[PDB]
């Protein structure tokens, strides 16, 4: 029911997206960043685990709600800075880029793009 | 009561598939009754007329 009202069919309805896009902006951040446990660099078959079809539905949900109400590039922009600035919950980025090139419209060749960067 | 009853007024490859249709359902009601607003202004202008009334009693004294 909390990820219920988070999607913002009755939300964004109403509010206008300006202060509306800083809040789901500030809430992938604080998904992300909150409790960065498993930062061992050896997280690697823990990535099978992180699958799409394992990681719980309503995560993925969240993660649709979130894209729907905001945009590709900005996304994509706004992970690079974070993944380069600070920790990270490497169980929350891993399922994120799982559910990124399958939920955005061909966004393998934008996230290749900063992998080439760094 | 004015932007409120407004806001009624505006109510009113699978996860592609799903994230495409729910962009579909919240594509911006850019569009509000200017029926409905005329209604309201009429209301409003009902008030102003008293709160007007009121300052000239004010801006006297």
């Amino acid at each position: 029911c909390w990820f219920g009202v988070f999607s913002g069919h009755t939300l964004g309805s109403v509010i206008s997206t300006d202060p509306l896009k800083r809040f789901f902006s500030h809430t992938l951040t604080q998904i992300l960043t909150h409790s960065p446990v498993l930062k061992a660099s050896d997280a690697v078959q823990m990535q099978r685990e992180w699958s799409f079809a394992r990681t719980h539905p309503l995560l993925t949900s969240l993660y649709r709600r979130l894209f729907v109400m905001l945009s590709a590039e900005e996304l994509v922009g706004h992970l690079q800075e974070v993944l380069e600035t600070q920790e990270v919950h490497w169980q929350r980025v891993l399922s994120f880029v799982s559910a990124l090139v399958v939920c955005f419209p061909e966004a393998q060749q934008l996230l290749e793009d900063w992998v080439a960067r760094l | 009561s004015l932007s409120s009853a407004i806001a009624k007024h505006e109510s009113n490859p699978y996860r592609k598939e799903l994230q495409r249709e729910k962009k579909k359902m919240l594509q911006t009601n850019l569009k509000v009754s200017g029926a409905l607003y005329r209604e309201i202004t009429l209301k409003v202008a009902e008030v102003q007329l008293k709160s007007d009334f009121a300052a000239q009693k004010l801006s006297n004294l």
